C-alpha cells in the first residue's frame, strides 16, 4: 500500500502460516516450512490492542441525551432542546466513524510496514551473501541448514562465517556454471 | 369529558421544618394526601408503549 509490501513486491500473503501476522518460509536440502517472527508479530498486537483500547477510551466521555418535556408555548425552546440534542449526535457520530476510517488506513499501513521491516532486518543481515530474488525472498550463495535459518530469524546470523564460502560460489557462477 | 367547567392543580415543595398555609373561601380543592420524596437518585421518564418483560 504505502510501504509497497504487503500486496507489492510480496505479492499475496500465506494461507499456510497460522501462528502469527508476519514470518518466514524456508527451503534447503533438509525440507521447508513456515515460521512465525514472534517478536515483529507480538508488537503488532500490542499495537493494536493499546490502539483499540485508546479509541475504546477516548469515547468514554461523549453527549448522554436526556429526556426533557415542554408545553404547547414552549415550542422554541423544545425546538432548541432538540436541536442541540441531535446536534452533538451528530458531531460523536463524525467522530466515530471519521475515526474508524482514518485508523483502518494507519492500521492497514502499519502493517505493511511491518513486513517491509522484517524483510530489511533480513537483508541488512545478508547482503551479498545471499541474492535478492525481487518477490521478497533471498537465495543463499551458500549451504544454510536448519540451524543456520534459524540464527536468522533471530537476528543471530553471523555473516563473516558464511562470507568466504560465499565468494568462492561467486566465482563459479561468473564462470557461468 | 363532558364537562365544561375546568381544573387548575398546583404544588409545591414543602422543606422540612417549614410550614404550609392555605386559606379559602371558595373553589379550594384541598390536599388529603401528599408525597415524602424518601430517596433522591438517576432516573428518567421513558416514553414507551412497552410492559414489563421479567429481565435485568
Ligand atoms: C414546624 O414545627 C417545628 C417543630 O414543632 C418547628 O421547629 C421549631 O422552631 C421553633 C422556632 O420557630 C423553635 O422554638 C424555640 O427555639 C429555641 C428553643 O430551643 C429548643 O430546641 C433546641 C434544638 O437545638 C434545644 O437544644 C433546646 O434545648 C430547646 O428545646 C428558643 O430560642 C425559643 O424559646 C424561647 O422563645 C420563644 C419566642 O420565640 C418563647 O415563646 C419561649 O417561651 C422561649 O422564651 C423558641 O421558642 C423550636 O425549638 C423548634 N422545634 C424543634 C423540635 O426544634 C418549626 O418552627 C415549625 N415551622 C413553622 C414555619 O412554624
Ligand atoms: C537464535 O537461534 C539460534 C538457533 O537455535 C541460536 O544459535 C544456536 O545456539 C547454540 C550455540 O552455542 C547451538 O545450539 C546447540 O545445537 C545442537 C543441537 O543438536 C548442539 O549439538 C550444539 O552443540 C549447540 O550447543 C546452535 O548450534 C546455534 N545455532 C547457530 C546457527 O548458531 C541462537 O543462540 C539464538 N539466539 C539467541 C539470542 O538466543
Amino acid at each position: 500500500g504505502l510501504f509497497g509490501a504487503i500486496a507489492g513486491f510480496i505479492e499475496g500473503g500465506w494461507q499456510g502460516m497460522v501462528d502469527g501476522w508476519y514470518g518466514y518460509h524456508h527451503s534447503n536440502e533438509q525440507g521447508s516450512g513456515y515460521a512465525a517472527d514472534k517478536e515483529s508479530t507480538q508488537k503488532a498486537i500490542d499495537g493494536v490492542t493499546n490502539k483499540v483500547n485508546s479509541i475504546i477510551d477516548k469515547m468514554n466521555t461523549q453527549f448522554e441525551a436526556v429526556g426533557r418535556e415542554f408545553n404547547n408555548l414552549e415550542r422554541r425552546i423544545e425546538n432548541l432542546n432538540k436541536k442541540m440534542e441531535d446536534g452533538f449526535l451528530d458531531v460523536w457520530t463524525y467522530n466515530a466513524e471519521l475515526l474508524v476510517l482514518m485508523e483502518n488506513e494507519r492500521t492497514l499501513d502499519f502493517h505493511d510496514s511491518n513486513v517491509k521491516n522484517l524483510y530489511d532486518k533480513v537483508r541488512l543481515q545478508l547482503r551479498d551473501n545471499a541474492k535478492e530474488l525481487g518477490n521478497g525472498c533471498f537465495e543463499f550463495y551458500h549451504k544454510c541448514d536448519n540451524e543456520c535459518m534459524e540464527s536468522v530469524r533471530n537476528g543471530t546470523y553471523d555473516y563473516p562465517q558464511y562470507s568466504e564460502e560465499a565468494r568462492l560460489k561467486r566465482e563459479e557462477i561468473s564462470s557461468g556454471r | 369529558n363532558g364537562q365544561s367547567g375546568r381544573m387548575e392543580f398546583f404544588w409545591t415543595i414543602l422543606k422540612p421544618n417549614d410550614a404550609i398555609n392555605f386559606e379559602s373561601n371558595g373553589n379550594f380543592i384541598a390536599p388529603e394526601y401528599a408525597y415524602k420524596i424518601v430517596k433522591k437518585g438517576d432516573s428518567t421518564i421513558m416514553k414507551s408503549e412497552l410492559e414489563y418483560g421479567n429481565c435485568n
